[PDB]
């Protein structure tokens, strides 16, 4: 909005911003390990207690 | 040198009499400025300090 002056000024018309915002991009990422002798007895069946 | 009654007048009253440019990087003075707002006691009773 405008405040209409009455002294001699130059007046500003109706303005309207318009700004944008982008988003950000975050890409998080540890690294975990497995031993491949605990997946040889993950991926297998048992008959021993 | 007029009245106590007219010089209260004239000195709220926008004379804008020894004004002086506000933001302006060199000391001027201003073409009749109603934009800003100033008031000068050192104009009216006369003493600097």
């Amino acid at each position: 909005p405008t405040i209409a002056h009455g002294d001699g000024r130059r007046p500003s018309k109706q303005r309207t911003f318009i700004v944008v915002k982008n988003c950000h991009k975050h890409h998080i990422s540890t690294e975990m390990e497995l031993s491949m002798l605990d997946l040889e007895i993950l991926h297998s069946i048992p008959e021993t207690p | 040198n007029r009245g106590l009654y007219n010089m209260v007048n004239e000195y709220s009253q926008r004379l804008g009499g020894h004004p002086a440019t506000s933001n302006t990087e060199v000391q001027f003075v201003v073409i009749a400025g109603t934009d800003v707002f100033l008031e000068q006691p050192c104009s009216f009773l006369q003493e600097a300090f």
